[PDB]
């Protein structure tokens, strides 16, 4: 952690803490969310502020704050959600099956966004993606 | 099978966490109600998108 990384991150800590109280509320983080266009439900919220909120008093503090901003596993289990999808254990999916789960399951992102992950997954560009190389890249 | 999902979700959450590293990612014109996006708006976003990361973590831990 560098010391420009600890202010830039007590500078995003203020915008989410209206209250100069100390600490994000739920209803601080939907604020944020909905200047931002979207429309979080009340439990999507309370799930966000769960796993930061490492003492369990319902609130993010900064020292919470910094903690999961400066944060293992993770690698392995980004692996077995691409797994899921490699079916006969290719260690490949289908530039074209990924197009499609990324678009049309979960979050969807755009177009646009499958295309940047699938140009910088697919090294060797035969429309196979080794997504264990894929894993590595952005870890 | 609710492992399809939550397995997606994971993967686009980390990818998006990784792509807003990259301040012209094409991640960044999703936010269609921004008109200027400036730094403040995408501090927050990359705040948000890492909580988003750690709740899709959790739901797939639980679904696998
Ligand atoms: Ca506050
Ligand atoms: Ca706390
Ligand atoms: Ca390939």
């Amino acid at each position: 952690l560098t010391e420009e990384q600890i202010a830039e991150f007590k500078e995003a800590f203020s915008l989410f803490d209206k209250d100069g109280d100390g600490t994000i509320t739920t209803k601080e983080l939907g604020t944020v969310m909905r200047s931002l266009g979207q429309n979080p439900t009340e439990a999507e919220l309370q799930d966000m502020i769960n796993e930061v909120d490492a003492d369990g008093n319902g609130t993010i503090d900064f020292p919470e704050f910094l903690t999961m901003m400066a944060r293992t596993d993770s690698e392995e289990e980004i692996r077995e959600a691409f797994r899921v999808f490699d079916k006969d254990g290719n260690g490949y999916i289908s530039a074209a099956e990924l197009r499609h789960v990324m678009t049309n399951l979960g979050e969807k992102l755009t177009d646009e966004e499958v295309d940047e992950m699938i140009r910088e997954a697919d090294i060797d560009g035969d429309g196979q993606v080794n997504y264990e190389g894929f894993v590595q890249m952005m870890t | 099978n609710r492992q399809i999902p939550a397995a997606a979700s994971l993967i686009q959450t980390a990818w998006r966490c990784y792509a807003a590293e990259n301040p012209d990612s094409s991640t960044w014109k999703i936010y269609i109600r921004i008109s200027q996006l400036r730094e403040h708006h995408r501090a927050t976003i990359k705040v948000i998108r890492r909580m988003q990361y750690f709740v899709a973590k959790k739901k797939f831990q639980q679904a696998r």
